[PDB]
């Protein structure tokens, strides 16, 4: 495979992002780490797709909205920033606000 | 223009290994039992006993074959192999001791061989 | 009795003639000539050559030019040529480039380079050996980030920090004695060689020289630490005294002058450029004049390369982010338009393969990727034979001129423009053995070995508890030359003469390797490797378009890249 | 008062006459006989006998035969014998081997096992207990290996390598005095013992010798350095002058001799066989020859024990990417015939079940499996008794005589081969505190605790921020006799007479425990703790058919083993 | 579970396998590692099921093909190897151009 | 996401747990290592869910029965334990010989 230690790392966020999607399934509202897990995964998935940054700068604020998350979460996320492979390379996606 | 990552485009023509050293073919035969296989820069006079050749012919040679290729022989055969010259300062130390210094010393290394039993010291 | 070219190069790697693809490229490299002697080539393993009698010798202590290590049949990619040999390593140094063997029986063998007892062996035939990379603009922040720059590479780390604090996550700077100090003491624990830049501020050379005494290597003038005329000038007074360089990152805002006013503050004195193009930082909007100066040695960092259909969207949220600028203050969105520029940016790609800037350099962790330095310098390369051809001067159909200009910018021109080229930066005979193997399929990507001081420090590498090394999960692990003591060995810390003289590694109880920066001091644009281009480079005010001796540099940008896609699960 | 025998091993673990199943084998062991006297048995906890003016002496000081540590109620399995006995451990090693607790008021106390207020304490009721593993053939290709061998109970390594060469991925060989050097300094930041094997390889006695002063433990003949009459010779020269064992990879491909040949250059001279059955290498195809004789040490590689099923499949292909060979030259199929043998592995069963293979060893890494050496000991020793019955010797309907044989494979043995069994090797008194604990379920397949110079160094514990140790996930996990300078003191660096007389550990200052290596020597297959068989090993050159005093050896093999699915994810 | 630490790398392996596929069924084109990931997956639990090392030689040849993956993919995969625990103990299994 | 220490090592008993419910679906009886993961994730999850400790504790002997596990598993696990977050905190969960 030839894993990097980011390639490592990454693949965590998105065994995070399954885990919460399964707790979102069974109905639960979403805490603080479950949220910000889902929408960088959605990210990185993204890039994977081959989506451009702005496309994902768009889509990433409407993945989750208030009434999927607890009390209080929308609030305590003020952005959400990945990195993964594009096309083109690696480039940074920043979602501002991403709970509304 | 299908891309193979990391893909050889080598020139054309061939490698000529060995290329102005004197060649030589003689007559080998396995007359033990079991598998003998011969690397390409073992000085050729040395290898087992139970191989039957002409003794004096691989003094200073070894098998004119690549670098890092073997000849096989199975037991009970008889085959040709090629030698090429022994290069350098021509001088084999260790190995089955038959040598210990230069490969010119002909008479030496026969007396050893013909001692310890090498078969075809003739 | 001959072997046709495509066996033989399947077996001992390719020979004079013979072409490599690099990575997933459109480069490609020629074997420019070959240390060998055909029919002797030295390779190891069950029945091979290199065994006791034959072409290892059994006679010769390790004293008596018996190498400590050799690799075998390495295609070397260096500033000083594309060609095939061995490699001899011995006290962790490269003592022999050549043919390895035994003169007991082979033609040719390099007097020096004998195969005996104390031999060690590495097969190189199939890969590509390069010099480590040297990255000149680290921001230390993050421990973590040392494997990542490992795993492009990179073997040399030049900068400063002390961790996740602003001024380090800023500016490459470790302030004071007594920072400098902690650092230098938290060094002995990285697997990397490592120099260390203090800061380049104050109107009196004292507090200044201070940390030269210290143990700093270098200086880094910063805008955000006042880029003045002051700080400018006795900043590089220290460095005429003390022969260690001077890093700048100048005043983007023009509060205390323009860049006219900065140069007459240098006065035609020795000084690395960072980010020269000016994404990451520099008088705006026309920094990236500095690269045509005689005086000046100009990097590039990595994440404006090469140009591409994300990078501005990418760069104006990301500057947002670094910056803390609001959407709703028109002189924030002012700054922003003044700073990332696509003409700018267009033109670096430009004047990367004219040779007029002389280095690439991550910024790795405060705007610039820590393990990307090597991989985007080639898909640069790559993309500037896709738009402009192959260069002038190439023959045979081979890019062997555009990889020589390239590969120059990460390994030799960061280590003559440190101070360090005496000890690393390139594949040469009395150089530190920092060696990186690559497959050419993965090449530029992930390294397969990386050699320090003669010792393996990482590969890619599978499963500890198979019963061969190559079965499942193959990732990046650090080996022997990383554990217990032998980390000291392995790895050098580089320091100010100055503070070698004071006994500075004494005092600390440092273990490492010392190595000692000098000659930075008489070196200019001219002393660059393959990359030595002055000229009058004219940025226009109104509309930023870049001209180079009356000539408009305008590039495109690409949609898809090679070395992407294909290799990164993420 | 009378318990019955149920509640009573319950409470305390089993005692004299009761058995117990070895993990989900067939195997049973049974209490020979019990130090305790029934009614003062130790242990500790809330309101239980070790506690102050009890069962803890309160008036002793710690030089005043107080331990440094008990552990309570082990059942100990080892070569001297299967019984239950408190161990006492004092400056790392062990001093009593009895009775603990406080002879103010209890019956039996051995008089150096005293409980005192200097004493911490184990429970090892309802363990196992065995000495650490003794792994005397390791390549040192990746340093996560370690970890691998601690989980399988293993303690001590003993071979060669630089990381990752093809050198070391070939052989267990750290070739001459700078690599040694080396490995040495790397050696100190690995949490286990270690032992390290130079080149043994030369015509000239002083190239050989030099490694030998260098700090190394013992050499290596293998074959892909030359395994000639010549370097055979030499190397048992410089063996018998530093008192340092010699093992062999014989030549495979029979180039300069036969196995009667390498036995007439080893001239009667002791010296270890690697691999004897062949598949890991040797004179083709009668190598396992060699077991038969009085001066041979013979031990197995791990992935032919025992014969199964998939075996011959996955020797044959992995053979075929171990050496490259290709499928459409005949020569190289004809090779690996000779080699993968199916009955000379199914011999190999029998061989160990009588005694005449002494030892087993990983071949970690290069064609065998760093943490399966225990494991793959027990499934033999399983098989053997599922197709042959009970060993005539047995009584009771135990397996203690089996079990006695099969624990001196990989603990005793290897220590007496490699001269280091005055240090490590079994629980006796006046030995280094190398001890495992398993629980009966997990015996041979996963360690509960790794003791190391009387600390503990590896454990299978759960959750660190939970309430208790317990929770889940339980894993392998480095402990404090790993951490900071306490890996010096609880682990052994093993070095030659001569490098120690020389002064090597202060020149390179290394702080590890400096263990001697000595009376290689004098030994023969006579000295090999219940396996000392010597015998006419004859092997059909046509067949390959196994002869042992006229009689065949003949195997089947197995669909399935125990101390597999049941317990391992994948 | 006792986990040791051969059994904690080869979740990485499997959960590499779990991203890749996800990635298949939305129809891209894998890349190295993400097929290097399911092939690898495919063999470990290959051996779960009690197959043999001969079934899991001649099967790992046809989990992709190379209509799957991106091009040059197929190239650059000489052969996957994998040790897993098979009912007769760890073997060593290894597929020789799995992507043809 | 601010992933602590626990967090980090919690994700792998996730992971375990949907490799060993795999494994089952598709007719394996499962082992030692795939049970504990099993029943300890079905702990954890029941923790997010708002259960009390009293409810896992019983509901902990009823996730997998003898036949679905391979012989001598039953015997093998005497009890699991688990902490995970309940709306009123960490709380440590035992269930004592899960599998009847
Ligand atoms: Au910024
Ligand atoms: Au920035
Ligand atoms: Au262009
Ligand atoms: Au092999
Ligand atoms: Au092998
Ligand atoms: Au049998
Ligand atoms: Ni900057
Ligand atoms: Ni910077
Ligand atoms: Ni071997
Ligand atoms: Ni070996
Ligand atoms: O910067
Ligand atoms: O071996």
């Amino acid at each position: 495979m030839h894993l990097n230690p980011a390639e490592k790392e990454k693949l965590q966020i998105f065994l995070a992002s399954e885990l919460a999607l399964k707790r979102k399934a069974r109905g639960l509202k979403l805490n603080y780490p479950e949220a910000v897990a889902i929408i960088t995964s959605f990210i990185m998935e993204g890039a994977r797709d081959g989506k451009t940054v702005a496309m994902l700068m768009e889509e990433g604020k409407h993945v989750l909205t208030r009434d999927d998350v607890m009390e209080g979460v929308p609030e305590m996320i003020d952005d959400i920033q990945a990195e993964a492979t594009f096309p083109d390379g690696t480039k940074l996606v920043t979602v501002h606000n991403p709970i509304s | 223009n299908y891309i193979v990552p990391g893909e050889y485009r080598v020139a054309e023509g061939e490698i000529e290994i060995n290329a102005g050293r004197e060649k030589t073919t003689i007559r080998v035969s396995n007359t033990g039992d079991r598998p003998i296989q011969v690397g390409s820069h073992i000085h050729f006079v040395e290898v087992n006993k139970e191989l039957l050749f002409d003794r004096a012919e691989g003094i200073g040679r070894r098998l004119n074959i690549p670098s890092g290729t073997a000849a096989r022989f199975e037991p009970g055969e008889e085959m040709e192999v090629e030698l090429t010259e022994l290069g350098g300062n021509r001088e084999v130390f260790g190995i089955s001791d038959l040598t210990n210094g230069s490969v010119d010393n002909k008479e030496l290394i026969l007396q050893r061989a013909k001692e310890l039993g090498y078969k075809g010291v003739e | 009795m001959k072997i046709n070219r495509q066996q033989y190069a399947e077996s001992y790697g390719p020979t004079v003639g013979d072409q490599v693809r690099l990575a997933d490229t459109d480069l490609w490299i020629e074997v420019e000539k070959d240390y060998t002697t055909y029919g002797d080539e030295a390779n190891f393993g069950g029945g091979k050559v290199l065994r006791e009698g034959m072409g290892e010798n059994g006679t010769y202590t390790r004293t008596e030019n018996v190498l400590d290590l050799l690799l075998t049949n390495a295609l070397i990619l260096d500033y000083t040529g594309i060609y095939k040999a061995d490699i001899g390593v011995k006290d962790g140094y490269i003592v022999g480039i050549g043919k390895g063997g035994n003169p007991d029986i082979m033609d040719g063998v390099t007097p020096n380079m004998i195969v005996g007892t104390a031999t060690e062996v590495i097969a190189a035939e199939g890969k590509i050996v390069t010099a480590g990379g040297i990255d000149t603009h680290v921001h230390f922040i993050n421990p973590d980030q040392v494997d990542v720059a490992l795993a492009n590479g990179i073997t040399t780390l030049f900068g400063g920090g002390t961790g996740p604090a602003e001024g380090s996550k800023a500016t490459t700077v470790t302030p004071g004695p007594w920072n400098i100090e902690k650092m230098l003491k938290s060094t002995e624990g990285l697997p990397i060689n490592v120099g260390i830049l203090g800061k380049g501020h104050g109107s009196s050379i004292a507090p200044i020289m201070e940390q030269i005494d210290a143990g700093a290597a270098g200086l880094k003038i910063h805008e955000d630490w006042g880029a003045t005329p002051a700080s400018i000038d006795r900043s590089l007074t220290v460095a005429d005294e003390a022969d260690v360089q001077v890093a700048i990152h100048s005043d983007t805002l023009n509060e205390a002058g323009f860049l006219e006013d900065t140069l007459r503050a240098i006065n035609g004195r020795v000084i690395h450029s960072f980010h020269v193009e000016g994404a990451g930082g520099g008088h705006a909007p026309d920094i990236m004049a500095m690269a045509g100066h005689p005086n000046v040695l100009p990097s590039s960092t990595n994440p404006t390369r090469p140009f591409t259909v994300n990078t501005i969207d990418e760069h104006l949220d990301m500057l947002m982010v670094c910056h803390h600028l609001k959407q709703n203050i028109p002189e924030d969105v002012a700054f922003a338009d003044s700073r990332i520029r696509p003409e700018t940016i267009a033109a670096e790609d430009i004047l990367h393969d004219l040779g007029i800037i002389s280095m690439m350099s991550t910024d790795a962790l405060a705007m610039g990727r820590a393990g990307e330095m090597v991989l985007r310098t080639w898909q640069t390369a790559d993309k500037m034979k896709k738009q402009r051809g192959p260069l002038a001067e190439e023959k045979n159909g081979s890019d062997n001129f555009r990889a020589k200009r390239y590969v120059s910018k990460y390994t030799i021109n960061p280590a003559i423009a440190q101070g360090i080229a005496h000890e690393v930066g390139s594949i040469e005979e009395g150089k530190f053995a920092d060696l990186v193997l690559w497959e050419p399929k993965f090449f530029g990507v992930k390294a397969d070995r990386v050699i320090k001081g003669g010792i393996i420090a990482y590969a890619q590498i599978g499963d500890p508890s198979a019963s061969i090394p190559t079965p499942q999960p193959v990732m990046g692990r650090r080996m022997y030359g990383t554990v217990g003591d032998l980390i000291h060995d392995t790895n050098i810390t580089f320091m100010s003469k100055s503070s070698i003289q004071q006994g500075v590694p004494a005092k600390l109880g440092l273990k490492r390797r010392i190595g000692t920066v000098k000659n930075c001091r008489n070196i200019g644009k001219k002393d660059m490797k393959w990359n030595d281009v002055t000229t009058d480079i004219d940025i226009n005010p109104e509309t930023y378009e870049v001209k180079v001796d009356g000539e408009v540099l305008t590039c495109e940008p690409v949609k898809e890249l090679p070395m992407a896609q294909r290799y990164f699960l993420f």
